[PDB]
């Protein structure tokens, strides 16, 4: 795990760590149900919001392309029904 | 402990400590043991101390 690029980056950038305290519980003392439904609900809310944000350019371009597709389909139907091919 | 007289100690204890209340008993609760870890990071220290207990 040493002699690696990310370890070298840590040593170059970050200081000598001091003043950090970490508390860990054993998985046998943590209930898997835990913070389950709350996390499901709030992550779902966040994803709905984010996808509503970043999906709207796609929705607009899809609407425009659907308009063009409908035009082309009806044009080709008229062409084939009139023996104009 | 040492050069003391038990009878004298008992007399003094009755004189001074005989009026203490017979208060409620020592609490008897359940203290649960939680396996886990508490790690303090200090890379500038010259020695590392690790205690593992059961
Ligand atoms: C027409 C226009 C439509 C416009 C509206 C829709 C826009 C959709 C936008 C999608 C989006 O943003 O994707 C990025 C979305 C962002 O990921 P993320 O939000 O960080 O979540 C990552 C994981 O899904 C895991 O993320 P997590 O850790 O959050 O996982 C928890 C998540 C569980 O994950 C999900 O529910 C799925 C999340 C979306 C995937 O839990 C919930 O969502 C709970 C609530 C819902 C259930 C109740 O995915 C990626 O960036 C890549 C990973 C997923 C694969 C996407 C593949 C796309 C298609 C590729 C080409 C396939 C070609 C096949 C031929």
């Amino acid at each position: 795990e040493g002699h690696s690029a990310y370890v070298a980056l840590e040593q170059r950038v970050n200081t000598r760590q001091k003043g950090i305290i970490q508390r860990h519980l054993s998985p046998y003392d943590v209930d898997i149900r835990g913070n389950g439904f709350r996390q499901i609900y709030r992550l779902g809310m966040q994803k709905i919001r984010y996808f509503g944000l970043i999906g709207t350019p796609c929705l607009l371009v899809a609407g425009a392309y659907r308009g063009i597709w409908v035009f082309c389909e009806r044009l080709e139907d008229e062409r084939y029904w009139s023996n104009a091919l | 402990s040492g050069a003391v007289d038990h009878g004298q100690l008992c007399d003094l204890a009755s004189k001074y400590f005989g009026a203490l209340p017979t208060g409620q008993p020592k609490p008897s609760g359940f203290t649960r043991f939680l396996g886990g870890d508490k790690r303090e990071t200090n890379q500038l220290n010259p020695l590392t101390h690790v205690a593992v207990a059961f």
